[PDB]
């Protein structure tokens, strides 16, 4: 970083201090602790080593049981054509975020409010999954899938 | 004496009168690069050339320049280099270029790209926008094949002159230079030295003559003996054993 | 490593692609290789003035003869355009080395005047090696 | 391996478990661990001690505490699915 | 670069600092001098031979040289396996040969912080101009002598400052003949070549293994305080060795000395020499699968 | 784009409460990658100049050493300028992954005058980081393609305007002969054959010059006895 | 008092006279790039009307490439 | 320490050197066969379009391979002409067997065995060549095939080569024709896949192939046809851009 | 028994030390090939690197039948061994057939087995391409090939040193119908285009190829040509 010293010998004297005021003395008792990342590599493992950090919690990406209560509760409130079916969404994209549902069920009310529609035909779910979604590596290149 | 005559003339002539030139006009050249085997002497020219001028002498051993940082390198060459522009008859004299000239590869590396920079900063500022006025620039380095084309331009370095291992005059007087501080006698059979001798340069003969003198410290010898200057050339003729690869050609 | 560094990309960027449209008319940059750029400097639109320069060649090669050599003495007599006729690719910049090295090897004989011998001998210090010719293939 | 069925033997009276188990079988799913790691397992049986209620913890509390933390914590919760040994 | 008294008001230079004392070197500078006799050097007694002609008489007799007039020697290098003994010329010419023993370590001339090599070995060796002008050890020289190279985000280009400047400021800079390079190096092929030319370091010393007696003689030299049963042979001991420093020598006998310890004997036993002999089986294991 | 433009920023401009009658948020930045800035200075310059305060470009990367991180730790400082100057707009071209973070610790829900409007735009591969490129972080995602003969045509009308210009010309040849620019080729095209015309004695400016600077600016193919594929 | 300017860049353009004088009555082969670099700079510093009843631009970089030499 | 990878796995799931393969297929020109019944057709870019060559060859991508069958060809050249001469080896030594010409499809399974060969083994590089299959039989009729690097071979309608030829597969998807074997529907449709596709100005006939295979009582002749019809298809295809036109 | 190839492709797919290959050729030698109406003309230009050399042992222009002539784009102790693999092979096919073979045969045999060294790696790759040509049946060859193992057809084509120079001029210069003696003419032309000043009946070394058949000329007749052909 910019506003700093010697860079290998700073963070590792404060996270030094983190190591040792953490989870080294001054008695835990009831003191709750959380701390998230989205990688794992530039860990250091002296903190990662049981008594300091107990559990490890993974998050996968939503199984489609789970999809339609997100897809429905985006939709929730949103005035919708509902002849169209939703699980064509919920099963189409493999490795959805939530923000994945979130943006495809903006998206959809921004193609039919595109043209001052309040209900939502199923080709604005189409440009909406294929306007979020984008670079599907499915052919051209190589696609040695096929 | 053709490096001394020769030499002479591309260094000490716009010193002493550079109006020659510009009675012809023509500018005068700038400086050049001595090779050969390492060790013969191109340290002791260059001294001797700081005996002969006497005035500006301003000689890096030229390695000791990145310490660990980027610009720092290039920061002491601009000072040099303006205490040089300061300074009108100032004389340059560079050695072991090779840790610091080095060759511009294809960049995948860390750390002779700081040798690109600070060689683009001999690039420029052998030249820059202003030449340099009276600073003469000395070179000298064992390999003379891994610097830069881009350096190996004229005009720059004007040429490559070679030098050699010691003739037989050259190890005999300069020997003979080596033999003056001696407690000798009418037995100093030099051709023993110098026809069991295979070339060897004015350090060598520091070796033959400063060893020799130590076998005549064996037994205690005050005077100085003949046959320890044969012990000397079997002790530095047998130590020829561990060194190779004895010349590099330039371009 | 030294990413950082690699700040130079993103300062000629940020500085120079974007446009000053009043101000510092042609900062010039120059070397025979270009590995370095060409969407940030000769740009639909950037290219104004933004114009690659590439090599001379005749048809002044002795034009650097004649501007050069008027430095020198040239004895009464000894003539110059002989020389230039033939494949000799002897790049500006070394046609002064060409008339030190003449002019200076004549001032080992201390004459201003400049014949034939300067010529030759300046094609015995200069581009002479490499490989004159190959002529196959 | 005793060493760790001695720890075996200081976590488990250090807290509410079942004293009709054994723990040979646990130094065995144990290659490589410290005691700290076995006090985590033994808080992850706890743990299985909390879900069902138990104070009383049997051999399979445990037996999924190690399951738990040597197996399905290793990386992700999958080192095995093949047979091809057995 | 001196600590001066200077008044507040008008900035005069008033007085020099009798403080100036040099963190470090002045603390390198050993006072106790620890003793050591040739006895206790056993086996290299040619090197005592050339050692002190090479270093004792030029700190004695220059006139032994320069009646003769040519010179006086140019350091010494001291190399071997590292239990063959550096330290004993080091404390052996510091409490016998009486001059102000003066030491030197390699990892003492790398710091994070840089900015020249040029501060702790000129005010070191111009440190010991005066108050140490006729020995000084350094040590581990091959820890930084290292064979330089032509590559890229990798090695050092800095220590040889230090190094090129211990050479520079010393010798060729008013060359005084007030100063002895002593060097121990446990390898040399990591060293430069510029290192050890022919004035440098004048000599190349070797060290041997100590073959059988001086295995047995430095063993004994370990257990000479110790009490010792009699029913000790030293050649059945240093005989059933092989391929021993005297730092293992010196591990075979305190480990005699710890195997002796452990069940409370009172005095050594050959037993606890030959249980040294095997500390652990060197590096143990001792499978005997498929070796059956 | 430039209807999508008016979507990510005209609306929750204009109408934000007709948006958000609805019940849903409003998306940030358009991510215009595509050659250094096609269509970008001068468009979002030029378009946005005409929201009257709403419109702030603090360019955010260009002394990025320095205008990030340091002094601005917390770049937040830039985030109070866009609150206490809430019609705003920001735009951005190990620090970064930095400050990227604190972007999402204010953009990920938690934020003051709606939207503002980041973007950044870069090119030619996306491999920063890619704990920016959810798209629950950047909304908008446009790729610039080379313009198409009918906009490269259109654009040579633009630059071609103001030209002194000679009757008879066809610029649909010249636009064709195009292999697709990044915005402006025409003006390069222009410059130089009114060069053409300059160090002529010219006022009148025919095809020609055009087309000889289209041979000036378009060029470099080479080298075969290596047709293998 | 306000003082707008600060000292310098880093050299800040030598100021007086170390311009090296060799390239519009002397210099040996470069009618191309000579010709060009005087279209491109001398023509647009006083002839600013000529880009005005053509219209055409200011002018802006440039680069050249050639051989050491 | 000199095995570069040659027959290995990527440590995930995937291969190292098909990929790559892949990544040299798509720089190459551009073919085409098409839905017809009464015979079949295909169209062709000419590589190396300079002027001084000699063009006396009459066929530069088209490969007759027995009597009824030809190919086309992308990738290596040399390479593939090797996979020609074997090919023709093995069509031609089936018909040594049988005085019967091959059954057309394992003749392409046995070349995708001799590409696989070297995807398995023998320490070498594969061929990154895929190409073109076009012929008749007494069970299918005329047929098209695809082969691949990867040893697989594709059953195909309407044919794809690299990124010259990805829209084009956009445009045959969009432009399906089914039913209509009337060839010049093709060649319209196919001087309408090399207008947009190819980037030759105006579809030059020095840029392009076309080469038809047509059943002709009892022949099932090949027509490596000349250049003139080229031009008037030119000209017809350039009227249907006149038609295209009228709707402004 | 290694050689499982040597050659992997890059990661953008080409393949590296065919290219270096070609580096190796191009970086050599300009020479000049023409094909005419009636025959084809090689021609080099061979001067010694002394001024000892004997220039009655090494012939560049080389025969392989008594209709084709060749030269080549590279080296000399690889010429000589693919020579005597053409030779042979010609050879082979006069055995089977009893009749002199067609210049694309070799074309198409030959560049099949440079084809096959690319293919393999404990050996290089020769860094040479041909230039082949005879006069089969009427009409004139000029065929080009490549050390990758492909090959060309060309009206006239050089190599090496101002290659799209001397190609150039080629195109400007020549054109589609000449003669012989035209084509000389134009050979020397683009010859001393590229070559040094001294340029004498043992520097250049033509051979030719006429529908009678092929014809190594001799520095007599070149010598009686090249004293200024223009
Ligand atoms: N009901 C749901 N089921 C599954 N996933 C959801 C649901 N609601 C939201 N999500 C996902 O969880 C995320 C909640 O915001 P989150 O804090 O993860 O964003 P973020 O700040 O980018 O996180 P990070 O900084 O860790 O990447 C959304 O991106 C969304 O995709
Ligand atoms: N040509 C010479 N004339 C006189 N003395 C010489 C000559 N060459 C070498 N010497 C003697 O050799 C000694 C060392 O010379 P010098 O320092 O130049 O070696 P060097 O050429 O610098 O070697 P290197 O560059 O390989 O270290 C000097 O003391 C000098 O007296
Ligand atoms: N495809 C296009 N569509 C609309 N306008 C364009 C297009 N291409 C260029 N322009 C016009 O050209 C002008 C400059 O465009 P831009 O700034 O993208 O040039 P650039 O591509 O960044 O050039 P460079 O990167 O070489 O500096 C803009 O004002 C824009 O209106």
């Amino acid at each position: 970083y910019d506003s700093n010293s010697g860079g290998e010998r700073e963070i590792q004297r404060t996270m030094l201090e983190l190591l040792n005021q953490l989870d080294g003395f001054d008695s835990r008792g009831d003191v709750k602790v959380i701390m998230a990342t989205n990688r794992i590599e530039t860990l250091d493992p002296a903190l990662i080593r049981p008594g300091r950090i107990d559990r490890k919690i993974e998050f996968p990406l939503p199984d489609e049981k789970t999809k339609k209560r997100i897809f429905q509760i985006h939709t929730s409130r949103m005035t919708l054509a509902d002849d169209v079916t939703l699980d064509d969404l919920i099963m189409a994209k493999d490795d959805l975020s939530g923000a994945d549902i979130k943006a495809i069920c903006t998206e959809a009310g921004l193609m039919a409010l595109r043209e001052r529609r309040m209900k939502v035909t199923n080709e604005d779910f189409k440009k909406s999954k294929e306007n979020v979604l984008y670079k599907k590596q499915e052919g051209t290149p190589e696609g040695l899938y096929l | 004496s053709e490096q001394i005559r020769e030499l002479r003339e591309v260094i000490e002539l716009p010193l002493t009168n550079p109006e020659l030139f510009q009675r012809v006009g023509i500018i005068p050249p700038k400086g050049c690069l001595l090779y050969g085997p390492p060790g013969t002497g191109k340290t002791l020219l260059a001294r001797a050339v700081a005996s002969q001028l006497d005035c500006n002498f301003l000689k890096v051993v030229s390695s000791s320049i990145v310490d660990k940082y980027i610009g720092e390198s290039a920061r002491l060459i601009r000072e040099m280099f303006n205490y040089a522009r300061d300074h009108q008859p100032c004389i340059i004299f560079m050695d072991e270029i090779d840790a610091i000239g080095g060759r511009r590869f294809s960049e995948g590396t860390s750390a002779d790209r700081e040798i690109q920079r600070t060689l683009m900063e001999l690039l420029n500022q052998m030249d820059g926008f202003d030449t340099l006025h009276r600073v003469k620039m000395i070179m000298a380095t064992n390999r003379p094949d891994t610097l830069d084309p881009a350096l190996l331009r004229p005009g720059r370095l004007d040429r490559k002159i070679h030098i050699d291992l010691p003739n037989e005059q050259a190890r005999l007087d300069i020997l003979k230079i080596h033999a003056g501080p001696i407690t000798k006698h009418g037995e100093i059979d030099y051709e023993a030295i110098v026809k069991l001798s295979d070339g060897f340069n004015g350090a060598d003969l520091r070796n033959v003559c400063t060893e020799a003198g130590m076998f005549a410290i064996r037994a205690d010898h005050d005077f100085v003996v003949q046959e320890d200057f044969m012990k000397a050339v079997r002790k530095v003729a047998d130590s020829k054993k561990l060194e190779s690869k004895l010349d590099y050609k330039p371009v | 490593g030294a990413d950082r560094e690699v700040r130079i990309l993103l300062e000629l960027l940020n500085q120079m692609d974007g446009f000053d449209q009043n101000v510092n008319v042609k900062v010039i940059m120059a070397t025979n290789r270009a590995d370095t750029l060409d969407p940030a400097l000769l740009r639909p639109g950037r290219l104004d003035r933004k114009i690659e320069f590439p090599l001379p060649d005749r048809r002044q090669k002795r034009l650097i003869f004649s501007t050069i050599t008027s430095k020198m003495n040239l004895s009464e007599e000894v003539d110059l355009e002989d020389y230039v006729a033939r494949p000799d690719k002897i790049s500006g910049a070394d046609i002064n080395s060409i008339c030190q090295e003449s002019g200076m090897l004549a001032v080992r004989e201390n004459r201003y005047i400049v014949l034939a011998k300067d010529f030759e001998k300046a094609y015995k210090t200069v581009i002479k090696k490499d490989e004159q010719e190959h002529e196959f293939y | 391996l005793e060493g760790r069925t001695h720890i075996f033997k200081i976590h488990a009276r250090s807290m509410s478990v079942e004293r009709d188990i054994r723990f040979e079988l646990l130094a065995r799913l144990c290659p490589n661990s410290t005691g700290a790691e076995i006090r985590s397992v033994c808080t992850e049986a706890g743990m299985f001690a909390i879900r069902a209620r138990r104070k009383i913890a049997t051999e399979k509390d445990f037996l999924e505490a190690v399951n738990k933390v040597i197996k399905s914590y290793a990386k992700f919760s999958a080192t095995p699915r093949y047979m091809t040994y057995n | 670069g001196d600590l001066v008294g200077v008044n507040k008001d008008s900035y005069l230079i008033l007085e020099t600092l009798p403080t100036e004392y040099d963190s470090r070197v002045k603390a390198m500078e050993v006072d106790e001098r620890p003793t050591e006799q040739y006895s206790d050097i056993g086996g290299l007694d040619k090197q005592i031979q050339e050692l002190v002609e090479a270093i004792v008489l030029p700190m004695n007799h220059k006139e032994k040289f320069e009646n003769l007039g040519i010179q006086p020697p140019k350091g010494v290098l001291m190399y071997g396996p590292p239990g063959t003994g550096k330290t004993l010329l080091a404390r052996a010419c510091a409490a016998q040969t009486k001059a102000t023993f003066l030491k030197l370590a390699g990892p003492q001339l790398v710091q994070m912080f840089i900015g020249d090599g040029a501060k702790l070995v000129r005010d070191a060796f111009a440190l010991a101009k005066e108050k140490a002008p006729s020995i000084i050890f350094i040590d581990e020289l091959d820890a930084i002598g290292t064979k330089r190279f032509d590559s890229e985000k990798a090695g050092d280009r800095e220590v040889q400052r230090t190094m090129l400047e211990l050479l520079n400021q010393l010798d060729g800079f008013q060359p005084n003949t007030q100063v002895k390079v002593i060097a121990a190096t446990n390898r040399v092929d990591i060293l430069d070549p510029a290192l050890l030319r022919s004035g440098r370091l004048d000599r190349k010393i070797e060290f041997p293994m100590p073959n059988e007696e001086a295995r047995a003689r430095i063993m004994q030299i370990h257990s000479r305080k110790m009490n010792v049963s009699p029913d000790v042979n030293y050649e059945e001991l240093a005989r059933c060795t092989d391929d021993f420093n005297g730092a293992q020598c010196k591990a075979v006998c305190v480990e005699a000395g710890m195997i002796a310890l452990r069940r409370g004997a009172t005095e050594l036993t050959h037993e606890d020499y030959m249980e040294g002999i095997l500390e652990v089986q060197a590096k143990k294991k001792a499978n005997l699968q498929y070796y059956a | 784009q430039i209807k999508e433009i008016k979507e990510v920023i005209e609306l929750p401009v204009k109408h934000p409460e007709l948006f958000e009658a609805l019940g849903i948020a409003q998306p940030k930045g358009v991510l215009l990658y595509g050659p250094p800035g096609t269509g970008k200075t001068l468009l979002a310059r030029a378009v946005a100049h005409h929201t009257d305060c709403t419109f702030i470009r603090v360019s955010g990367s260009e002394l990025v050493q320095k205008f990030i991180g340091e002094g601005a730790r917390m770049v937040r400082e830039l985030f109070v300028m866009a609150r206490e100057h809430a019609p705003s707009i920001i735009f951005m071209d190990s620090e970064v992954q930095r400050t990227m973070l604190e972007l999402l610790n204010q953009l990920d829900g938690f934020e003051a005058t709606k939207n503002i409007k980041v973007i950044m735009a870069t090119n030619r591969i996306d491999i920063l980081d890619s704990a920016l490129l959810r798209p629950g972080r950047i909304d908008r995602k446009i790729e610039f393609p080379p313009p198409n003969e009918e906009a490269r045509l259109d654009i040579l009308k633009i630059h071609s305007r103001k030209m002194n210009l000679t009757r008879g010309i066809n610029l649909r040849k010249i636009a064709e002969l195009m292999p697709g620019a990044s915005g402006a080729e025409v003006k390069g095209v222009c410059t130089e054959a009114g060069m053409y015309a300059l160090r002529e004695r010219r006022v009148h400016v025919t095809q020609e010059d055009f087309e000889m600077a289209v041979a000036k600016v378009m060029q470099k193919d080479s080298e075969k006895n290596m047709s293998i594929k | 008092d306000v003082l707008p300017p600060e000292a310098d860049s880093s050299i800040m353009m030598l100021t007086s006279d170390q311009k090296p004088d060799v390239m519009y009555a002397d210099i040996g082969g470069m009618d191309i790039q000579k010709q060009e670099v005087r279209e491109a700079v001398e023509l647009p510093l006083t002839h600013f009307e000529l880009y005005k009843q053509i219209g055409i631009d200011p002018p802006r970089g440039v680069l050249m490439y050639g051989p050491p030499g | 320490r000199y095995d570069s990878r040659t027959t290995i796995f990527s440590p995930e799931g995937r291969l190292y050197q098909v990929e790559y393969a892949m990544e040299a297929i798509g720089h190459a020109g551009t073919c085409l066969g098409i839905l017809a019944n009464d015979g079949v057709l295909l169209a062709a870019e000419r590589r190396n379009i300079h002027k001084l060559l000699d063009e006396v060859f009459f066929s530069e991508k088209i490969y007759k391979l027995n009597e009824d069958m030809a190919c086309s060809v992308a990738g290596i050249t040399s390479d593939a002409n090797v996979l020609t001469n074997e090919l023709r080896l093995i069509a031609q030594r089936y018909l040594l067997q049988y005085q019967e010409p091959i059954p057309c499809e394992q003749l392409v399974t046995a070349l995708c065995d001799i590409k696989q060969a070297y995807t398995q083994f023998g320490g070498k590089r594969p061929f990154g060549v895929s190409l073109l299959y076009i012929g008749w039989d007494k069970h299918y009729g005329f047929q098209l095939y695809q082969s691949d690097p990867s040893g697989n071979y594709g059953g195909w309608k309407a044919t794809c080569i690299g990124n010259n030829s990805a829209a084009a597969v956009s445009m045959l998807k969009q432009d399906y024709k089914e039913g209509e074997m009337t060839l010049k529907s093709a060649l319209a449709l196919a001087i309408k896949v090399l207008n947009k596709t190819m980037d030759v100005s105006k579809l030059s006939a020095e840029k392009v192939e076309i080469a038809t295979l047509t059943r002709e009582n009892g022949k099932t002749v090949i027509r490596v046809l000349k250049q003139k019809e080229v031009e008037q298809l030119i000209k017809k295809h350039e009227e249907e851009e006149a038609k295209a036109e009228r709707e402004k | 028994g290694y050689s499982f190839s040597l050659t992997t492709f890059s990661p953008s797919g080409k393949l590296v030390q065919i290219e270096y290959a070609l580096a190796a050729v191009a970086g050599g030698a300009p020479s000049v090939g023409i094909k005419a109406a009636n025959g084809v003309v090689l021609a080099t230009e061979k001067k010694q690197k002394s001024i000892l050399y004997d220039e009655r042992s090494v012939h560049k222009v080389e025969p392989i039948t008594k209709h084709i002539g060749l030269v080549y784009s590279g080296m000399g102790p690889d010429y000589r061994v693919l020579v005597h693999r053409a030779r042979k092979l010609a050879q082979q096919y006069y055995l089977v057939y009893q009749e002199p073979i067609p210049t694309a045969q070799l074309v198409q045999r030959v560049a099949s087995v440079m084809q096959e060294y690319t293919q393999s790696g404990g050996v290089r790759p020769f860094g040479v391409s041909l230039l082949i040509c005879g006069w089969n049946e009427g009409r004139p060859y000029l065929f080009q090939s490549d050390p990758s193992g492909a090959y060309f057809a060309w009206k006239a084509t050089a190599m090496g040193k101002n290659y799209v120079n001397g190609k150039t001029f080629l195109e400007k210069r020549y054109n589609e119908d000449l003669e012989l003696e035209d084509a000389i003419h134009t050979a020397i032309l683009t010859l001393k285009e590229s070559f040094e000043g001294q340029m004498t009946e043992d520097n250049i070394e033509v051979g030719i190829c006429n529908e009678a058949g092929f014809r190594r000329l001799t520095p007599t007749e070149v010598k009686d040509y090249l004293a200024a052909i223009a």
